[PDB]
């Protein structure tokens, strides 16, 4: 007979085929395990800054704490201030009329 | 024999649709594995660019409370030389009264 | 007497100060809002432009689903003509070998 | 005597103060309701929207998925096609051999 020759020559095309699908197989192998230590590394910059943000957040809380704080002072004092200067020309105008009347008072 | 050939044809036949459907799997992994990074990126683009813009609303309630406590200060210091020309004006009175005592 | 218009003056200095440190804590009250509100405001922002992403993505994911499936159908019908095909050369090997017996 | 006239001009000033410090506290009381009710409004919109693209979110996947799986299948079945044609090629060109072998045979 003569049936092998032919045979053999698409079972060698075939074997191409499945080397080409090996090859390819590894490749894809080795960019999903890159892929994955990607993932992993935009994973951990993530949750690193969240810890980052939140701390962050905190320590504004903080400061703006102690700026309310100083805010209510101020006022206080500067209402204060406004308070004893008033008083202050009132009383000097005052005393001059208190002089002018002792003087010109039956003695 | 003849039969053998085929034989071997068909299991090389069932080892290509066990790679090619394998290395579909693994490139859908690839592609899902793709997208799940730009997520976490997104997130976390959003995430550092927050910490920045309260970090800097920081610098300015630093520059406030700095300002803030300099007029605290001077304020301070200006009740003083107040509470003292009251306290000069008193005494100016009293001795007005030393004068009606007399 | 002097003395009552000295009383009423200092009932009316403390209302001074009650009211200034109110409408101060007001204030705060108010500045603290708008903060609060700002958060809440970018916070919002990025949620929505997140959905829009996930939603133009998807447009992406239907476009490609729609061409998959004509691609899919027409594949299907060509894996019918060669079938076909197929089976008709089995058919002419078939007669070769009513030849045969001939 | 005559001390009065002095004091009144002053607590007249005073009541001034105080009538503006009166005036203030409402217009603030005024501004913080319209701010909280602004802040009511952007927390709603928050929520809502975190509902919504959550759900968006899901529509997703589903989609994905759909996707995934008929990739899947497109590949298995153009690999079939790939097999059944080269299948074709194959026999074509052997079964031309078999009857050029036939022929050539001893009867
Ligand atoms: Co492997
Ligand atoms: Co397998
Ligand atoms: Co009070
Ligand atoms: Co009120
Ligand atoms: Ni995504
Ligand atoms: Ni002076
Ligand atoms: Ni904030
Ligand atoms: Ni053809």
């Amino acid at each position: 007979m003569n049936l092998e020759p032919y045979f053999e020559s698409f079972i060698n095309n075939l074997r191409r085929r499945v080397d080409q699908l090996k090859s390819d197989q590894s490749r894809l192998d080795s960019e999903l395990k890159n892929m994955q230590d990607m993932v992993e590394d935009y994973r951990n910059k993530y949750e690193d800054e969240i810890n980052k943000r939140t701390n962050a957040e905190n320590e504004f809380v903080t400061i703006k704490k102690d700026v309310d704080g100083a805010y209510m002072t101020k006022v206080d004092l500067q209402a204060k201030l406004d308070n004893l200067q008033q008083e202050i020309d009132f009383l000097t105008a005052l005393y001059q009329a208190e002089l002018s009347q002792m003087q010109t008072q039956i003695s | 024999d003849y039969s053998k050939y085929y034989k071997t044809i068909d299991d090389l036949k069932n080892q290509i649709l066990n790679l090619t459907t394998d290395n579909a799997n693994i490139l859908l992994q690839i592609d899902n594995a793709r997208l799940a990074a730009d997520d976490f990126r997104l997130k976390y683009e959003n995430e550092v660019a927050l910490r920045q813009s309260v970090e800097a609303d920081i610098n300015g309630l630093r520059r406030v409370l700095d300002e803030l406590t300099l007029t605290k200060a001077d304020l301070e210091m200006q009740i003083e030389s107040l509470t003292e020309e009251l306290a000069y004006l008193k005494k100016n009175h009293e001795e007005e009264m030393k004068d009606l005592r007399n």
